[PDB]
């Protein structure tokens, strides 16, 4: 879980 | 002092750590949307409570086979069936209704033929079945769906109208469930004006204060109006005085943020003496962002100064706010939903991490919905036939990725019901 | 009459053609959640109405660039500025403060450093500026005369607050509609009772409430009724009177005991558009249009099982009453997802209520079929059983109907 | 759109 944003 | 700049990462944590959680209450039912049950919910009743049909058509003997069966009657709903079936004998059930005594089996009206009927035609006298029955086929057992005593809703269950229902089922009408926080808010600002008046020179209409509490409402929580604030220590105290007695969360929007005109946060600390966890997060937009606690009587409120930017005020609500108030009313995982989508449109990234509103959109045959970002303020009312129900979630830029194009998966959060 | 077997697909189609949509009022702006615009709205302000600053710094001269300037004053908040920025000379201004004349950009005070001063006196430039720079124009937001919102908008918590910067705080918008509930069937006691001999206890009448509550749409309790003609007629008749939709569960459907069809057609005159639906559950699902005085009230007769209850009220009674409400697409959000559990497929269309829960870096979520803790948000749709396709299998893509909240 | 349930193999 992350509140920031992630890739792929 | 000035603040620093509190990480993304950590500011929500903060929040979350230092938000705490309601007492309980009772209430009926039928205001159980959205509670959560502070309490394990036990069955006092077997469901069905006694065998019950589940298609149109007679309760017979699987042992009697196919053939030619005597109509001796018919079971009807809300009462219990006083004839037993015999050999050779059937009953007409209706679904629902309960199954007599004798009958093991309930062949359906598909699977039959009426053979005879009186002399007036009123009345079914003799039926073929024409098919062989299990035993137990299309009927119900006592407790087939619930047993007597057994937990049919455990504590912790974020309640909907499925669980409402279920309440109804058992009997249970009066349920323990937490609290639902009450949340005040309020907007700062001398430039400020109530949206029913004529612009000023240098005012504009106050409108963090409608958004604010219709992003809340919409989550259903009991809020309260404490209009417009003058930008001063006196007004500020008077406002934040009335708000912690009569809320558990305090809203504030606008204000002068850091220096030595922060009215805001040297009335929390000096004349309110409240704990400020944060006074700057690093993220875009919604930098000047405050959260405070204060613990008065052994309880603890919750102070949130969000920017007076309109898009700043929405954004920060539903990332701080909203998972602090679903944490306030017994929720386990108060944490928001982010799905994955796919871009709309092309975006620069910023250094701080930054969240745009958008529109998400599911397709026929397409696997991940697409997520049209709304520049900010307007860019959408030119195609708002839809209200913005997704909180794009871009990342920080860096020297690999600077800009993310059009299709690329990104990470969504929805804060709205669609 | 038994009603022939109306296909999904058709039924469907059929409820949204044959709902009207309602009649429109006027409402203050604070009350518009959920409510659909039935007009354009125009702004008759600038956003803003006057240059703003977007930093907390020094509104500046571009032309004269980095170096020693004199502070002439402080534009503050609410206050139109009396002060002109003259060359070598800058003005002390806060973020959404009115820009002076004179100055073209405005240098945030992490670029500058206090020289020499309850007032201060001088200030150095650190950096050179763009003409424009951190500056909010004149209508940079919202533009004198422009459409802000469109008729058709589907307004939520920013909708609001868009009426609230422009000013329009009555606004025309499509009425909400009020639903009748009620209960039919002998076997059936109210939750506040203990059980009787062959009775149970009318759960579909609150989860059904509940359903239509949580739209947002005002409903009425006709409570537990009678399964008989009289009885019926009282009830549809009073929820005809008082409420634009009148929901119905439980009661006979199939045999001559069909009371309500047999009020519906007999004493009320009204118009089945089917009474059977292919489906699982909801089979004798029936939905029936009323025309009084020009209006037109619709009548879902929703099936006794509870189960069925509620899928049947959110296929077919949740996306009429949002066409009613003004929504231009009353239909359901269809997701795709993947399937937490195998199952046998149905020769009828079925659906399941599940959770949808997205697991982290996964791009589709996991549908679950009726975690505990949580309320179902979603209602599994399943295809009917073809050729090979005789079971689905955990983590096949299939539709997922969005029922709740994500 | 389908309200009837969809496959793909």
């Amino acid at each position: 879980f992350s509140i920031v944003g992630t890739l792929y | 002092s000035p603040f620093p700049l509190t990480s993304m990462d950590k500011a929500f944590i903060t929040v979350l750590e230092m938000t705490p959680v309601l007492g309980t209450e009772i209430i009926n039912y039928r205001d159980g949307m959205g509670r959560v049950l502070a309490q394990d919910v036990y069955a006092k009743d077997n469901l069905p409570p006694f065998p019950a049909s589940v298609k149109d058509g007679y309760a017979v003997r699987a042992a009697d086979g196919p053939g030619d069966r005597f109509i001796i009657g018919e079971s009807q709903a809300g009462e219990q069936p006083t004839q037993t079936v015999m050999p050779g004998q059937v009953m007409r059930v209706t679904t629902g209704a309960p199954i007599p005594c004798g009958a093991d089996a309930v062949v359906q009206v598909e699977d039959t033929e009426l053979i005879r009927e009186s002399d007036d035609g009123t009345e079914e006298l003799e039926v073929r079945i024409l098919v062989q029955a299990r035993p137990g086929q299309d009927i119900r057992p006592i407790g087939h769906d619930i047993k007597r005593g057994e937990c049919v809703l455990a504590k912790g269950t974020h309640m909907g109208p499925s669980e409402i229902g279920l309440l109804a089922t058992v009997g249970v009408t009066e349920v323990e469930v937490n609290k639902f926080p009450v949340v005040a808010v309020m907007s700062t600002g001398n430039e400020l004006l109530n949206p029913e008046d004529d612009l000023l020179p240098g005012k504009i209409r106050d409108s963090n204060r409608s958004t604010l509490l219709a992003t809340i409402q919409e989550h259903g929580y009991p809020t309260i109006n404490l209009g417009i604030v003058g930008d001063n220590p006196d007004d500020l105290l008077n406002a934040l005085n009335e708000g912690i007695s009569r809320a558990d969360v305090i809203i504030t929007s606008g204000g002068v943020s850091m220096g030595e005109k922060d009215y805001l946060k040297q009335v929390l600390d000096i004349d309110l003496h409240a704990q400020i966890h944060f006074g700057r997060v690093f993220m875009k937009p919604g930098l000047p962002t405050t959260f405070a606690t204060l613990d008065i009587d052994g309880v603890r409120k919750i102070i949130f100064a969000l920017p007076g930017n309109p898009v700043s005020a929405v954004v920060t609500c539903n990332l701080f706010v909203v998972p602090a108030l679903r944490k306030m009313q017994g929720i386990l995982d108060p944490r928001p939903t982010i799905i994955k989508a796919r871009l709309s449109c092309d975006v620069k990234l910023d250094p701080r991490p930054e969240y745009h509103r958008c529109i998400l959109t599911w397709h026929h045959q397409e696997p991940l919905p697409w997520a049209q970002s709304t520049g900010n303020q307007m860019s959408s009312r030119l195609m708002s036939m839809r209200s913005a129900n997704g909180l794009l979630m871009l990342p920080p830029k860096t020297e690999q990725y600077v800009e993310l194009h059009k299709g690329e998966v990104v990470d969504v959060m929805v804060i709205g019901r669609l």
